[PDB]
């Protein structure tokens, strides 16, 4: 479907998300940001069913932002992912479940360590050095199994994504119109505006 | 005595009285006078509309319930609106389900039973309004008197409100005359205007002051206000 | 402060006045009833008083057939008596359906007593101003008398009495069981157990009874039944040919 | 104690009559209906000079053809305005037309008697009546320019002119003499502004008093402080003329 | 189940439960708010019935409803929490649906509506709380300051105080705050706030806490020293005369 | 109707006070004294057992010191039955937070929730408040060692040292006198016992009339440890401090 | 103390319910109504006070039918009586729906009995301000009942309630003595007319209208019917003859 | 209809007293004397069968009730209140424990559940507190033998020995003299019978005394054999004969 | 399995003049290949100078017409006998029909 990639390096988590939104035989938009900032040091990318995808993301964002103001404190990436998993684990046995898959990339300011969580629509959470949702994984996991090191810089991490995107652009049937890349580190969340040709 | 047994409608007095009900009946006597009278062919409502200031309107006293039934109020207007709205629905239910115009006698029975439920349960209050229902059904012309107590009575004529005893004595005397005004609506209304004018004292019934309704053989329930009642003053 | 006598809450002395006043209502009818156990039967006698000549004597009863096996005599006003009767009948029917055997006398007694206890603790429910005397020949315990009151108290009896002149009938029966050294009427036929119950009713109250002054219920193995005026007359003729 | 929906021996609801006493302690509100439009005027009555006067909202829009002024416990009005605005827009959705001023007023008054501790009728879950009276002014194609007085009793009267609040009985006696069937809109503006000046404890200026009107053409508009200031200047000149 | 009408009209047209709710506010610790040309300041006094408190963890008097709006109060501390929570939830609900933070007017109008609802709902008493809500509307530099009271009435103030001895500190502000020239600096805006509290607090370095809110979600709470410096400079204004 | 018998537990006095809250605090003023003292390297909870007998089994007894969390405990003052209702709900809230976030509940969040439940019985429902005052002794990785108090009003505050129940006025004066910010747990244990010993309404302060608990971060571990003292352990520390 | 009569379900120290006894006063205040049990049926009659000439003769009917075989007449608060018959009709319909057979009179009696008794169990309801005389013909003979506000009812040979119940009861007692073999339906209608005319003397100030109904196995096929035209006049004349 | 009593009938008085709880404790004091003594190898609970009439059968009224096969209960105060508490106590042992963990609750937890029911009658709308004090004696594998008192307030305390009702003050004093931490179960029954003799006015025999023990497992009372782990109930009610045997060695 | 819908056939025709309007319909009612009635009126005068016809499933057609006729009656009661304009009737019928969006009236309706 939509491409949702996440990669955790030495001192950051990098999230790459496809810009294409398609209904039928038409590409309605080629600049869609498939991610919401939950807190200044936690970012969540998402893909799945048309309506559920954003509705769920904004709902989670609303709850984390409410907690942030109530406690005047930022929840750990671990804590946020555990909240999200439980919401999906409830959803799966409800009348109409949220059909949404999420990556949660966050910098834990307490531990001073980047953290990447992969959660599917069933509420199946797992912490990974690198993650993908849908058909992306089928090509990217073997790539990263080969080229990934834990001591890689953010610059090395972007080069490793560029390599993943190139492979998906070569062997994947659908035009996903490139990716929006966002780095999560100790200084918060910034967007790499120059990934069109880095 | 009375002070201890008038706190709510759920309490009987030692003499076997319901003071909350009697207090509701008092709200009627304070209300503006309205008169009802029927022949064999037609039934007429004549109501004296009351104004707050000379700058205010004269509050409407007659409400249409169906094409063959309507009523005049005396007391709390909102309670008249609730009961009239309920009676509208019962007339409406009878039409849709049974294709049957609701008998005036059965309309009375329903108002009686609805008023009663407010007099036996805690938290509730009695209705603070008296109603004169007129209608032409399958058994000719009808006039009913409704009391918040739940007591409904079929009469040839009557009056309720302030100084209502004046009109009621007149009708009790004119009985043999007006009962026979058959196939003449104008004469039955004139006999109703002569009835209500027996309960005047303050002013004389003017154009935007008088309110008259009529139902009968080949007359749907229609309300006459203003210019339209000028030929009866 | 002074409303501790209007609803079922504790008074400073640790008392429930509404329960005590409910007990007072039980004597409003001015009727005396006693129950005695035979060798294989249980008999209930109750005074039958018909003041109005316009009343239908056949309809005036404070004895009720709860089930095939259980009979219940009430001391108190008839509206509360009939409230308790219908509930007991409903509980006896439901028990049989759910558990597949006839409700025992003592279990219905406990159940009705537990209901009375709830009115003793919940404010919106008043106690019923009645004393319920349940009788049967239980298929486990044999002849059985179990009595409940507005407090929610219940217990089994060898014999019992209820009403205004309860104490006189009680002490009369006490003295008989001190003498006989047994906890029942040693008699094979129920007719003679009914005759005993009427005899000691007369002795204690000091009043003679016609056929229309009494009301009798008998419990046997697999049936409870009430006597007709003529069944009582036959009983009154038997006791007459001994005095 | 004693029921909230209890009748007095004189056949009146205690809580309703006590509610009317609360309204007498409220700020003055005046309505005048003419063939050129209906004017609504209120006393702001700021409790301190530090209170930013223009934040006092005692005249509110219900629809483009219906406005209303309030007097008494103004906090109670919020849910009444909300129901009125909803009723007007809901009616437009169902019938593709403006709601009749009388029908809108009748809908607001239907709330008034929905108080009790569980009264046998429907489900009136509200502990007390409203502590506010509304002057509902509007226009429709059927009955033209209309002014209504909505009480917490559930009764509503149509007035050619009406005053509610602290200075009501005084202002009403003034409106009795001054009102005629052929008043212009400008005449009605000065007249509201004059009667407010008379009953207000404070000296009337463009900060402690607010005007508004409803005309068939431009609908319901609240007068800005500059426009009201000139009408005050115009009033003083005409009073000083004789 | 419980729907007993606690807030009802009395013969003289008063709701005593709402009236007595204001008495709970009068009892509460003094809170003040003054708005400058480019800032709003919220000052609150601390009690001294018991002094052995951990000032790190003890709930502070000025609460953030959003990153751009703050709420101080006077009255029952327990009651204030229930209003603050409902406001914080509504702030996020507004952002989620309108895609824009609440205006200070909207957030006030909501909190006011809640307080009002508890004055004519069955089986509830009114809130024993008056609030000062202050901040800046999204992408706006015009300072905002509103007050609510248990009745449900609300309005905006150039400067206002609530709680115990609010009568005194209001009198001070009325003859010290010029609408022609509001405190043009953050500094002289805080100075006027502390000055107004010192009328009531009676020598309180640790008994006065100040919160400054500037445009674009710029909210900071002053430390003991920073406030103690203002107290030192103000006491010299008196002694130099 | 039923209106006749309604106490109206959630109304204001003409002065703007909550009758039932004020009378509930009066109830608590007669309950056995409980003291909390926060040190640099831990927290102490000490409580005086109200009414005892030779035949009261002290070994299986707990009426004042309850464990909410592995990192949070409470000292009770008032109705034990009322306290056990609130303790049970507080234990559940702590587990709901852990299940949701996979992190132990911060102390204030638990305290605020319990305080918000008490506030509920104060504003609606027409029920009597809980005749209970709590001292919360807890540790989390945000604020470290924390000491809170909550009362029937639903109001809570944080303390360096505090007392609830009987003779708080006297107890608070003695704590405010001998407390220093750089205190150690062993110093706090002594202070707590000294304070109770002088505020006790009984002859002597014996072991059989005391409940004791400490929340320390045992240096030879790096994790927080709750220690609810056994009768023999209270008897020991009572002799060492010089009360025998 | 006192105040035992202000709430419905409250027992007074002498085990009485004063609110029920106050409801009886509302009944005693009301019009007189009777019932006569004949050899194969029952006859119901009631006094209708003519307030004025304005009352339409023969129109304001008071006697109500339940199902097709039961007649009901009441004295006191007429609305309360209507509310009881409304319930009775729902109760009779419920029975027939499940059991097919029309409700027996004893069965129907207890159904009204339990409902009226229920309005003496709670302070949130008022007792019924009517004594109801009802009955008809079923499987095994005719039955006449009278139901008091307490919920108390019995079977009757003759029954009377309201203003002139003593006059009625006295005249009924004479019939029971002088007809031990049983009165006929025809005779009971004439006799009922007389007793109403004789019992009217306790209200002789206001002119009245007579209303009779009957349920006879031989005369109405065991269905409740109103006495009309010739048979009504024949009964009025029998009474008007024997009043002089 | 409908319970419109949704408000508390127990409220704090200006003195800080809860009236209805204090008045409930007064009702308990009027009740017949009942006691409990804990031995090293068992617990005994005893009360007097105050027959309301000599015609009444005292056997058909159990003041001492089995809650679980290892837990027993006795009371002082209002009998009906006790009867419904026993019914609720037996059910809550199943619904809240046995139907979850597949074993009967330990004494302290079942006591805790009874305590909660009685606390709710102190705070819930339109109810009065229970007019009884319970003495609950029980055994469980990890706590051994235990004896608890439960008051109308909902408060409960563990006891070595105690008494409640009429002559509790005098009975508690006599137990303080005779109790040691080395008592055998037979010694505790003997002390229980001595203590209860001071309370009883009239006849003192097996037909007027109701006494039960929490002791050794009774495999003869289990009703089935073949499951080694199931050894039978520790609760046993002493017979009329068994009491009279120990009364001759008084 | 029970089918709630049926087809009673028939056809309706509406034409608007400059100062008039016509709503015509055949009087035939059918089921499958059988004729139910040769004269069963389908176009109705609803008052306020409005004529209405709901053609398709006769049961759903009669039900809708009946509810709209009732809607006109309650418009008079609630708005001081005001005449329901044709545009106002149209919007009212939209709400009547869309009310049963998930169990529709199987009719094509013309006013
Ligand atoms: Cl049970
Ligand atoms: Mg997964």
């Amino acid at each position: 479907m939509d491409i949702i990639l996440g990669i955790r390096v030495q001192d950051s988590v990098i999230l790459a998300s496809s810009k294409a939104v398609t209904r039928g035989i038409s590409v309605l938009k080629d600049s869609d940001d498939k991610t919401r900032q939950l807190s200044p040091h936690t970012l969540m990318s998402f893909a799945g069913e048309a309506g559920d995808t954003v509705q769920f993301a904004e709902y989670i964002q609303a709850n984390i932002q409410l907690y942030s103001i109530r406690e005047d404190y930022e929840l750990s990436p671990q804590a946020v992912s555990s909240f999200v998993r439980q919401e999906l684990a409830k959803s799966i046995r409800s009348r109409r479940p949220y059909q949404v898959n999420v990556l949660i990339g966050g910098y834990d300011k307490k531990k001073n360590k980047p953290e990447l969580y992969q959660i599917d629509y069933l509420g199946t959470k797992v912490e990974l050095p690198y993650g993908a949702h849908g058909y992306s994984g089928f090509y990217t996991f073997s790539l990263l199994d080969h080229h990934y090191r834990p001591d890689m810089t953010t610059e090395e991490g972007l080069d490793l994504l560029k390599l993943c995107v190139q492979e998906l652009e070569k062997r994947m049937p659908m035009d996903f119109k490139g990716v929006i890349v966002k780095i999560v580190d100790k200084d918060g969340i910034r967007q790499v505006d120059d990934f069109q040709a880095q | 005595f009375r002070n201890n047994y008038d706190g709510d409608t759920v309490t009987f007095s030692p003499t076997g009285r319901l003071f909350q009900v009697e207090y509701a009946l008092e709200a009627i006597k304070q209300g503006s006078v309205t008169v009802g009278l029927r022949s064999n062919t037609h039934a007429v409502l004549v109501a004296l509309k009351r104004n707050a200031d000379e700058l205010s309107s004269y509050q409407k006293k007659i409400i249409k319930c169906d094409e063959h039934m309507g009523l005049s109020l005396a007391g709390l207007a909102p309670d008249a609106r609730v009961l009239s709205n309920y009676l509208r629905q019962q007339c409406n239910y009878s039409s849709l389900v049974f294709n049957r115009k609701l008998a005036v006698e059965r309309a009375g029975h329903l108002l009686c039973d609805k008023a009663q439920k407010n007099t036996q349960s805690y938290g509730g209050r009695p209705y603070g309004v008296g109603l004169l229902i007129i209608g032409y059904d399958k058994s000719g012309a009808h006039l009913l008197e409704f009391q918040p107590s739940g007591n409904v009575t079929e009469l040839y004529g009557t009056a309720i409100g302030a100084r209502s005893q004046g009109a009621k004595t007149y009708l009790e005397r004119t009985l043999d005359t007006f009962i026979k005004i058959d196939g003449n609506p104008d004469e039955l209304i004139k006999a109703g205007v002569e009835a209500i004018s027996q309960s005047l004292r303050d002013e004389s019934l003017t154009v935007d002051n008088l309110s008259i309704a009529i139902v009968g053989k080949d007359t749907p329930f229609t309300i006459y206000d203003g210019e339209a009642v000028a030929k009866y003053i | 402060a002074g409303y501790d006598r209007h609803i079922t809450i504790f008074s400073p002395e640790g008392r429930l006045y509404q329960v005590e006043y409910a007990f007072k209502a039980t004597n409003q009818t001015n009727i005396n009833s006693l129950a005695v156990r035979g060798k294989d039967c249980t008999v209930v006698i109750s005074q039958k008083k018909v003041p109005d000549k316009l009343l239908d004597p056949t309809t005036v009863s404070y004895i009720f057939c709860i089930s095939r096996t259980i009979g219940m005599v009430v001391n108190g006003p008839i509206p509360d008596a009939r409230n308790a009767a219908l509930r007991a009948k409903a509980e006896a029917a439901e028990f049989r359906y759910k558990y597949g055997y006839d409700m025992p006398c003592d279990v219905l007694a406990k159940r009705m007593a537990n209901l009375s206890q709830i009115y003793t603790q919940r404010a919106y429910m008043r106690p019923l101003g009645v004393i319920l005397t349940f009788v049967s020949v239980d298929e486990e315990l044999g002849p059985s008398i179990y009595k409940t009151d507005p407090a929610g108290y219940y217990v089994g009896y060898k014999a019992t009495a209820t009403g205004p002149k309860q104490q006189e009938i009680t002490t009369n029966l006490e003295n008989h069981f001190k003498k006989s050294k047994i906890d029942h009427i040693n008699e094979e036929s129920w007719e003679k157990v009914v005759e005993f119950a009427i005899t000691h009713m007369i002795d204690a109250l000091g009043t003679e009874f016609s056929k229309n002054d009494l009301e009798v219920g008998v419990a046997t193995k697999d049936k409870f039944f009430t006597l007709s005026a003529e069944n009582i007359e036959e009983r009154l003729v038997a006791i007459a040919e001994q005095d | 104690d004693r029921g909230v929906s209890t009748f007095s021996p004189e056949g009146r609801l205690f809580q309703v009559e006590y509610s009317l006493e609360a309204i007498k302690l409220g700020s003055t509100a005046i309505g005048i209906a003419t063939k050129e439009g209906v004017v609504l005027g209120v006393e702001k009555r700021a409790t301190s000079p530090l209170l930013e006067s223009d934040s006092i909202e005692k005249i509110v829009e219900i629809d483009r053809h219906i406005g209303c002024a309030m007097s008494g416990l103004t906090a109670d009005a919020r849910s009444m305005i909300e129901h009125a605005r909803t009723a007007a827009v809901t009616h437009n959705l169902y019938y593709d037309e403006d709601i009749n001023v009388e029908s809108l007023t009748q809908s607001v008054c239907d709330l008034a008697l929905r108080f009790g501790e569980g009264a046998s009728g429907e489900e009136r879950l509200m502990s007390r009546p409203f502590g506010v009276a509304l002057l509902i002014a509007g226009h429709d194609a059927d009955d033209g320019y209309q002014l209504f007085h909505a009480e917490p009793s559930g009764t509503f009267y149509r007035y050619n002119a009406k005053a509610i609040g602290s200075g009501s009985e005084g202002a009403q006696a003034e409106l009795l003499n001054e009102w005629h069937s052929s008043l212009t809109l400008k005449e009605a503006e000065l007249l509201v502004l004059k009667i407010l000046k008379q009953v207000m404890e404070e000296k009337l200026d463009e900060n402690n008093a607010q005007l508004s009107c409803i005309t068939k053409q431009d609908g319901f508009k609240i007068y800005d402080n500059e426009k009201t200031a000139e009408l005050i200047k115009e009033l003083k000149e005409k009073e000083a003329a004789e | 189940g419980y729907d007993r009408a606690l807030s009802i009209f009395s013969p003289d047209g008063h709701i005593f439960q709402v009236e007595y709710a204001l008495e709970a506010v009068k009892r509460g610790t003094c809170a003040v708010g003054v708005k400058g040309k480019n800032c709003v300041v919220l000052g609150c006094e601390r009690r001294s019935t018991l002094k052995l408190q951990d000032t790190r963890i003890t709930p502070s008097k000025v609460s953030k409803i959003d990153s751009h709006v703050v709420l101080s109060f006077s009255g029952l501390n327990a009651d204030s929490r229930i209003l603050i929570e409902k406001a914080r939830v509504e702030a996020q609900s507004h952002r989620l649906t309108l895609e824009d933070p609440v205006t200070v007017e909207y957030l006030t109008r909501y909190v006011a509506g809640v307080q009002q609802r508890y004055t004519q709902s069955g089986g509830v008493r009114p809130f024993g709380v008056s609030t000062l809500i202050a901040g800046f509307d999204p992408r706006d530099d015009e300072p905002k300051l509103y007050q609510t009271e248990p009745s449900g009435i609300y309005s905006s103030w150039s400067a206002q105080t609530i709680g115990r001895n609010s009568k005194t500190v209001r009198e001070f502000l009325e003859k010290n705050y010029d609408r022609k020239e509001p405190p043009a600096t953050v500094e002289e805006c805080v100075k006027l706030t502390v000055r107004s509290l010192l009328e009531v607090v009676q020598t309180g370095a640790k008994n006065i806490e100040i919160t400054v809110v500037k445009p674009d979600s710029d909210i900071v709470a002053l430390s003991s020293e920073e406030i103690n410096q203002y107290v030192t400079q103000i006491e010299q204004e008196k002694q130099e005369q | 109707g039923s209106r006749r018998y309604d106490s109206r537990t959630t109304i204001f006095s003409p002065e703007g006070r909550l009758y039932q809250v004020e009378y509930a605090l009066e109830s608590i003023s007669h309950a056995g004294t409980a003291i909390g003292i926060m040190a640099s390297d831990g927290i102490v909870l000490a409580a005086e057992r109200k009414v005892t007998s030779t035949l009261l089994e002290q070994d299986t007894s707990t009426e004042k010191l309850y464990k909410l969390n592995d990192k949070i405990a409470v000292a009770v003052a008032g109705l034990t039955a009322d306290a056990e209702i609130l303790i049970n709900t507080a234990r559940i809230h702590a587990q709901n937070y852990l299940k949701t976030y996979n992190e132990d509940i911060p102390v204030e969040i638990l305290v605020r929730r319990l305080s918000d439940i008490k506030q509920g019985y104060t504003q609606h429902g027409g029920l009597r408040p809980f005749g209970v005052s709590f001292i919360y002794a807890g540790y989390d990785d945000r604020y470290g060692y924390q000491l809170y108090t909550s009362n029937p009003s639903g109001n809570y505050t944080g303390w360096k040292a505090i007392s609830v129940g009987a003779n708080t006025s006297a107890a608070q004066t003695l704590l405010q006198m001998d407390y220093k910010d750089d205190m150690k747990v062993d110093d706090a244990i002594e202070l707590a016992l000294k304070t109770l010993s002088k505020t006790t309404d009984s002859s002597a302060l014996t072991y059989d009339r005391l409940e004791f608990a400490t929340i320390r971060k045992g240096a030879n571990d790096g994790e927080v440890y709750q220690k609810i003292f056994k009768p023999q352990e209270i008897k020991d520390i009572l002799v060492k401090t010089g009360i025998t | 103390g006192t105040g035992y009569d202000l709430s419905n379900s409250v027992f007074s120290p002498d085990g009485r319910n004063f609110q029920v006894e106050y409801a009886v006063k509302a009944v005693e205040n009301g019009t007189t109504s009777i019932g006569i049990k004949c050899n194969d049926g029952v006859v119901f009659a009631v006094e209708k006070l003519i307030t004025s000439k304005l009352l339409v003769p023969q129109k304001n009917v008071k006697i109500q039918v339940v199902d097709r075989h039961i007649g009901c007449v009441y004295s006191g608060l007429i609305p309360d009586g209507r509310h009881l018959v409304n319930r009775g009709r729902e109760e009779a319909a419920s029975f027939k729906k499940l059991y097919k057979t029309p409700i027996p009179i004893p069965a129907f009696a207890d159904r009204l009995g339990q409902y009226v008794q229920a309005h003496t169990l709670y302070n949130s309801v008022r007792p019924f301000g009517v004594s109801t005389i009802f009955g008809g013909v079923d499987k095994n003979g005719a039955h006449l009942y009278m139901l008091e506000p307490s919920g108390s009812y019995w079977g009757y040979k003759g029954a009377a309630t309201g203003k002139g119940r003593q006059s009625a009861k006295a005249e009924l007692e004479k019939l029971v003595d002088h007809h031990p073999e049983g009165l006929s339906a025809r005779e009971a209608v004439k006799q009922a007319a007389k007793i109403i005319y004789l019992a009217h003397e306790d209200n002789k100030e206001k002119d009245f209208e007579l209303e009779i109904s009957w349920c006879s196995l031989s005369e109405t096929n065991g269905l409740h019917k109103f006495v009309k035209g010739d048979l009504l006049q024949e009964a009025i004349d029998f009474a008007q003859k024997e009043i002089n | 209809m409908t319970d419109r009593y949704s408000f508390s009938l127990t409220t704090f008085s200006p003195s800080g007293k809860l009236g209805q709880i204090d008045y409930a404790l007064t009702a308990v004091k009027q009740g017949v004397t009942s006691l409990g003594i804990k031995a090293t190898n068992g617990v005994v609970i005893a009360t007097e069968k105050k027959s309301s009439s000599p015609l009444a059968m005292s056997e058909t009224l159990s003041k001492v009730s089995l809650l679980t096969p290892d837990i027993g209960a006795v009371y002082s105060g209002m009998g009906p209140d006790y009867r419904v508490l026993v019914d609720k106590s037996r059910k809550v042992a199943h619904t809240s424990y046995k139907r979850i963990y597949g074993e009967y609750p330990p004494t302290k937890l079942l006591v805790s559940e009874v305590a909660k029911i009685m606390q709710e009658a102190t705070q819930s709308g339109g109810v009065r507190p229970f007019g009884v004090s319970l003495l609950i004696a029980g055994h469980d594998e990890f706590n051994g033998f235990s004896l608890y008192q439960v008051d109308p307030s909902g408060s409960y305390f563990p006891w070595k020995a105690t008494a409640i009702g009429k002559g509790s003050v005098a009975a508690k004093t006599f137990l303080e003299k005779r109790w040691n931490d080395e008592l055998e179960l037979e010694d505790a029954i003997h002390i229980a019978l001595l203590t209860l003799k001071e309370s009883v006015e009239g006849e003192f025999n097996g037909d007027t005394i109701e006494l039960a023990i929490i002791g050794d497992e009774n495999p003869d009372l289990l009703g089935y054999t073949g499951i080694p782990t199931d050894k039978g109930p520790r609760f046993r009610k002493l017979t009329s004969q068994e009491i009279n045997d120990r009364l001759e060695a008084l | 399995q029970f089918n709630p819908y049926g087809d009673n056939g028939g056809t309706i025709l509406g034409i608007a003049g400059e100062d008039f309007a016509v709503l015509a319909g055949d009087t035939r009612n059918i089921t499958d290949y059988s004729i139910n009635s040769r004269y069963e009126p389908k176009v109705f005068d609803c008052g306020d100078n409005i004529v209405m016809s709901a053609n398709g499933f006769a049961a759903d057609g009669d039900a809708l017409v009946k509810r709209f006729k009732n809607s006109v009656k309650w418009y008079h009661f609630d708005h001081n006998d005001k005449k329901l304009s044709i545009n106002s009737a149209a919007r009212n019928i939209q709400h009547l029909l869309y009310g049963k969006r998930f169990f529709p009236y199987y009719v094509h309706t013309i006013i």
